[PDB]
């Protein structure tokens, strides 16, 4: 085991980047995501869009981005790369 | 090896040494500077 | 030694310093005096030199005559500290068939200094070439600026012989061809943009005593010669790229009539040593080899330089080739010549301290350099004290005559270094003449104290001193024995402008009436105020033009009835992340008739005082070039203590790695202890043979005692550790360091003691003007430039810092290009980007796109004014703009 | 004088391990009380222990045990282990004696009256073909960790204490104006003779009795609250 991460480490770059092709990937990978999200909490996406999660159970005050991550690494989202 | 002490005599020659080891390290920051922007050139 | 009110410091000298230190401030006046043609000069080079001496206007104008004679010097026009006060020039106009009036010429201080436009300038000595190192020439004060009135005169000369022709015979008179304005303008221009000129570097009475005497080198090349012994300071230079080219004189260095350097010697005939010092230049230096200073003289009477090489004359003592700085640090022969030089640099680089403790484990300069800084006030005849108060000092003297000093009370120097002088004497004391009357800033006694004698522990404590870092008591915070004061100088100034006159006045446009609670009636910050970050100091009003206000704000001021004011703000608030008490307010006023640049009306400066307590992040060092940052300060509690409970002031790790040595330090810690305890060697049947070559005096000494180890003649290692085998107990007798200058010490937080004897000791640090409130900035929006849209470090504060070429090399490593792009786009140079960003910021929602880098569009433009036909071409939208 | 209330977490690592945390304490309280705390819990909860402990057949014999797999060493280290709480104050002696091939685990060992052995399922020793194997064991209560000091007569190290490992870290939490509070962190790995709860209240009840002593010289000052 690893013990247990604290807050920016978690979750772990290793099973984050079995998610994605490479940590580039991994960096768009929840950046656009993290935009996503706080749509969601705004008014989103303006027209013609709806925003979509929190997917995972959002911690007290948890960053949008940190949010993206923890689902990444539930797989509860896929991603296609151009 | 100070421990002993250096007199008068013997402590000037040490600095003619010691003030072209400070000078020719001026020397080597530049160039690899230099050096390294053409690398990354 | 030698000085009446000279405190008793024991000397471990096994060598009697025969010739008294000259004058350490004569380099600058022997040049001044020798211009301006002093009487003191003309009477002290005629009783031993030419009858006939010629003073440097007087030589000027010898040759230049026949085209002018006898010129002129009234007394000046007004005094030192006026001078300053008024932001005027110390100087003392001159004259020369028809008089003429040459202009105000400048005048040199007690303390060899001058005072152009109220600050205090020092002018360096340059050493010139008249190819070997003899040949170098060295102009004095005094004789390069008679060159630059050479300049001065000759084309005054010029103007003459064109006035003379044009203008009609008879019909003129000297006054009428003479335009003199290229002459006063040639010391105008000297003293001030001259690279010789300079401010005189004063945080610390020792750095504006080094910043005289310093000289420059060139007028390879950065090498010390073997003539520079005994003339200037190899140890002494700066770390950056100018090593060599400067450098500060030796502290016996005596310079000769034409400015070529002269070294005391004593003529050595038979194997005695002769008390004949004479002057021997460096080409005279061959003609009798030289003897080395560490002799072995047997009782009464009794290695040496050749004329070209290496191992007649006699060295006058050792510490000749040292400087000032450099001979006052403990031990210098057993420091690298490395830590030898930043040791004496950082020396100069200390803060006053409120309390001004003298070094426990000094050499023999700290007297002799303190009263001859010239910050500390001296009795010029001997006598007895009339009055003592904390405003002046009087001494009736048995002549009958009658001397006052007024003291220098909170006096903020060039740099903001508080320089607070202190009476050291009492009513009836009998004072004899040279003696010290009142200890300046960083002196006690009369002798420099640069910093505070700590207890020291030499251990490894738990990583928070790793590196160079240290970690400190509480005990310097709540003492205030790291505490310095630091005076700050804010000025604000109402002029005419094209459009209106300013003026500075209480009532400010958009304001509460508790942001002006601290402000007078004239609208300037009251005298004993706190002033905040951000708070008013003065207040400043100038004419705005035509208004054209918006219309949501001329709404808002009719509903609250607020008539939108005439005029826009411009109020003198404190610099972001400054802080204090205001001490004093100068004001300047054009009614009050006063002397202001064209336009000023009023002219008023508030000085702000801090106290500022030493805080984790200073810069502390020794003498030795030790330096660090204060990583950690734990409380007294937690601090591994000595066995008495007695905790240590600060816990330095062993930063001399093999071979690295850094030796002296430890010598001085030690030496520390012994001072601060005392000593007894308790001779039984004999003393032991370590004390043979010792002197009698240093057998026993009480706790406390003050010790002098002048530079290469000093205490040696037997001796030490002899002395390390007497130390006075503590109450109830217990001992606290055995003959190793270790003990066990108790961590303060488990309770447990270390398992091993760690050394402890007194070791004297100094307190570096790096100073972390000075140093800390932080930014999120602030001002930005003209020309370039970049963020422009704002003269309050908010300077934004600089993504420079090799961070962005290092942030293409990382391939965070959005990263990269956010640092040169929207975080600087995107005039409508980082509004939009501090905008998304503010309601939360995400950040936009970056626009275009200003200085991008400014690239594409210059290319055009060079005729350069640029294009934006897109894919398929062939050419576009920016606009 | 009043303090800024430090509270008292625990948070369960196992069944017998568990980490408390006392939030938040005045610098620098942490380490004042926190090494005290270590050093209370470790030797200062009584508890019974063996002391020294008799085998047939070996007086002279230093290294082996006839018809028995583990070694003289081996044997006692197991012993070690045993947890068994007496309340008889006083060295008394159990038997252990089993014979045939087989694995003794404590449970055959007949505790006397007033000793409870708390772990039946202990690994004694193994059996070899047709052996018997009869051990005395001395148990008497103790305190702490003492080591060890008749012909065939062995002194084994007594661990008296029922806490086994404790180890304390400290950490600065509450920010409000000052972020330099400590947090006190501690971790105690307890035998099953009694929870690591109790153990802290035992340790704790003694400290506080402890510095009572000081206490009683004036109950008017001031202190904290
Ligand atoms: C580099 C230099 C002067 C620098 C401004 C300061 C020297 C830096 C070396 C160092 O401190 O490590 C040379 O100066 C002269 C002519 C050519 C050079 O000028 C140069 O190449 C560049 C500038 C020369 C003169 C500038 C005058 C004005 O620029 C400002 C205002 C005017 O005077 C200057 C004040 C200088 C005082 C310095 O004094 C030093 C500490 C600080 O560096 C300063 C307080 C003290 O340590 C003092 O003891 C040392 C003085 C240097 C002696 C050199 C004389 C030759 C200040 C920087």
């Amino acid at each position: 085991a690893y013990d247990t991460p604290l807050g920016i480490t978690n979750p772990p770059i290793d099973e984050l980047l079995s998610r994605a092709s490479s940590k580039y990937a991994l960096v768009i990978y929840a950046a656009k995501r993290a935009r996503q999200i706080n749509d969601y909490y705004n008014q989103l996406g303006d027209g013609i869009l709806e925003y979509v999660g929190p997917l995972v159970e959002p911690g007290l005050q948890e960053k949008p981005l940190s949010i993206a991550l923890r689902e990444i690494h539930g797989d509860l989202l896929e991603h296609t790369e151009g | 090896s100070f421990r002993e002490g250096l007199t008068v005599l013997e402590y000037f020659i040490n600095t003619h040494g010691a003030r072209k080891g400070l000078a020719d390290t001026a020397l080597r920051t530049a160039d690899s500077g230099y050096l390294t922007r053409r690398l990354v050139d | 030694n030698s000085v009446p009110g000279a405190p008793n410091r024991v000397s471990f000298a096994k060598l009697r310093e025969p010739l008294e230190v000259p004058g350490l401030l004569d380099v600058q006046t022997d040049s001044f005096e020798w211009l301006v043609g002093s009487d003191r000069w003309r009477q002290a080079a005629i009783d031993r030199g030419e009858e006939n001496p010629v003073g440097g206007l007087e030589e000027v104008l010898a040759e230049l005559s026949p085209i002018f004679s006898d010129p002129r010097f009234d007394e000046v026009k007004a005094s030192v500290d006026e001078c300053k006060d008024k932001d005027m020039t110390y100087a003392a106009p001159l004259f020369v068939s028809q008089t003429v009036f040459m202009g105000d010429f400048p005048m040199m201080t007690e303390k060899g200094t001058f005072i152009i436009n109220g600050t205090e300038r020092v002018v360096v000595s340059q050493l010139v070439r008249s190819d070997h190192f003899g040949n170098r020439r060295l102009r004095t004060v005094g004789e390069l600026i008679q060159n630059q009135i050479r300049v001065g005169l000759s084309r005054m000369e010029r103007v003459v012989r064109e006035r003379m022709t044009t203008q009609d015979v008879e019909a003129i008179t000297p006054q009428t061809l003479i335009n003199i304005r290229p002459v006063v303008a040639a010391i105008k221009e000297f003293f001030g943009t001259s690279q010789l000129s300079q401010f005189m570097d004063q945080n610390n009475p020792l750095s504006g005593l080094t910043h005289k005497r310093r000289l420059l080198a060139l007028g390879e090349v950065r090498d010390v010669h073997p003539s520079h012994y005994g003339r200037m300071c190899p140890i002494e230079t700066p770390e950056g790229p100018n090593i060599g080219l400067i450098g500060s004189l030796s502290v016996y260095a005596r310079v000769n009539p034409f400015g070529f350097i002269e070294t005391p010697y004593r003529k050595v005939e038979n194997g005695v040593v002769t008390d004949q010092i004479d002057y021997l230049t460096a080409d005279e230096e061959d003609r009798h080899v030289v003897a080395q200073a560490n002799s072995p003289t047997d009782e009464n009477g009794r290695m040496v330089r050749k004329k070209g090489g290496e191992v007649d004359y006699m060295d006058v003592s050792p510490r000749q080739m040292v400087s000032v700085a450099t001979a006052m640090i403990p031990f210098l022969e057993h420091d690298d010549a490395n830590r030898a030089l930043m040791g004496a640099n950082m020396q100069r680089q200390a803060v006053p301290l409120v309390r001004s403790e003298a070094p426990l484990v000094g050499t023999g300069m700290e007297l002799r350099a303190a009263i001859d800084a010239g910050d500390v006030v001296v009795a010029d005849k001997t006598g007895v004290i009339e009055e003592v108060s904390a405003d002046y000092i009087t001494v009736m003297a048995d002549d009958g005559t009658r001397q006052s000093y007024r003291l220098r009370k909170f006096a903020r120097s060039n740099h903001g270094t508080c320089a607070n002088q202190r009476p050291i004497v009492d009513a009836g004391q009998r004072v004899e003449a040279g003696q010290v009357i009142a200890d300046g800033p960083c002196t006690q006694n009369g002798e420099m104290a640069l910093g505070k004698n700590l207890l020291v522990a030499i251990m490894p404590w738990e990583g928070h001193n790793y590196e160079d870092a240290i970690i400190l008591s509480n005990r310097l915070v709540e003492e205030d024995v790291l505490t310095s004061i630091h005076i700050e100088e804010h000025e604000i100034d109402a002029r005419d402008t094209k459009l209106g006159a300013e003026e500075i006045t209480r009532d400010i446009p958009n304001v509460s009436d508790e942001v002006l609670a601290d402000l007078d009636e004239r609208g300037i910050v009251r005298i004993g105020a706190e002033v905040r970050d951000g708070d008013i100091l003065v207040g400043k009003v100038t004419p705005k033009g035509e208004t054209e206000l918006t219309p949501e704000e001329r709404l808002l001021r009719a509903i609250f009835g607020e008539k939108a004011r005439e005029v826009r703000d411009t109020s003198l608030k404190v610099p972001h992340g400054e802080s204090g008490k205001v001490i004093g307010i100068r004001v300047f006023s054009r009614e009050d008739d006063d002397e202001l640049p064209a336009g000023v009306n009023e002219l008023v400066r508030v000085y702000v005082a801090q106290k500022r307590k030493i805080s984790d992040g200073d810069k502390l060092a020794g003498r030795h070039g030790n330096k660090g940052v204060i990583g950690k300060i734990l409380p007294v509690e937690d601090m591994p203590f000595l066995p008495d409970g007695t905790p240590v002031d600060i816990i330095l790790n062993t930063h001399g790695v093999p071979r690295r040595m850094n030796i002296g330090q430890i010598l001085e810690t030690h030496l520390g202890w012994v001072a601060k305890a005392g000593w007894n060697i308790d001779v039984a049947a004999g003393v032991p043979d370590w004390a043979s070559k010792l002197p009698e005096e240093l057998y026993s000494a009480p706790a406390d005692s003050t010790v002098a180890t002048p530079v290469f003649d000093g205490a040696q290692e037997g001796e030490l550790a002899g002395l390390l085998g007497s130390t006075l107990p503590n109450r109830d007798g217990e001992v606290m360091v055995d003959a190793d200058g270790k003990s066990t010490l108790f961590d303060g937080r488990s309770g447990e003691p270390f398992p091993y004897p760690v050394t402890v000791g007194y070791m004297y640090i100094l307190k570096l003007h790096h100073l972390v409130d000075d140093k800390i900035h932080a930014r999120s929006t602030g001002p930005y430039s003209m020309i370039t849209q970049q963020p422009l470090g704002g003269k309050a504060q908010f300077g934004g810092q600089r993504f420079g070429e090799m961070e962005c090399w290092a942030m293409q490593a990382y391939g965070a290009a959005y990263t990269l792009q956010e640092l040169l786009t929207i975080k600087s140079d995107d005039t409508v980007g980082r509004v939009k960003v501090y905008e998304a910021i503010v309601k939360g929602e995400n950040i936009p796109e970056p626009g275009i880098p200003e200085s991008f569009k400014v690239l594409l433009k210059e290319l055009q004014s060079l005729c350069l036909n640029v294009e934006v071409l897109s894919s398929d939208g062939a050419a576009i703009e920016m606009r | 004088l009043i303090s800024q209330r430090p509270t008292l977490s625990e948070e369960t690592v196992a069944e017998n391990r568990s980490r408390f945390v006392i939030e938040p304490l005045e610098p620098g309280f942490g380490y004042t009380l926190g090494n005290s705390l270590r050093r209370t819990l470790l030797s200062s909860i009584p508890g019974a222990a063996v002391t020294s402990i008799r085998i047939d057949g070996v007086l002279h014999e230093f290294t082996t045990v006839p018809g028995v797999k583990e070694d003289v060493t081996d044997i006692i280290l197991n012993l070690k282990g045993l947890v068994v709480s007496s309340d008889d104050d006083e060295p008394v002696t159990m038997y252990l004696r089993k014979q045939g091939p087989g694995v003794v685990t404590a449970g055959d060992i007949v505790p006397p009256a007033g000793v409870t052995v708390h772990n039946p399922d202990m690994h004694i020793a193994t059996l070899n073909d047709k052996g018997k194997l009869e051990v005395e064991l001395v148990v008497e209560r103790g305190r702490g960790y003492v080591p060890a000091v008749e012909i065939g007569r062995i002194p084994v190290d007594s661990i008296y204490s029922p806490v086994l490992k404790v180890t304390y870290k400290v950490e600065a939490t509450r920010v409000e104006q000052r972020t330099d509070f400590d947090k006190l962190i501690i971790d105690v790995e307890t035998k099953n003779s009694i929870s690591p709860r109790d153990a802290l209240a035992s340790a704790g009840g003694t400290l506080v009795e402890l510095f009572g002593l000081a206490r009683e010289l004036n109950a008017d000052s001031e202190h904290i609250e």
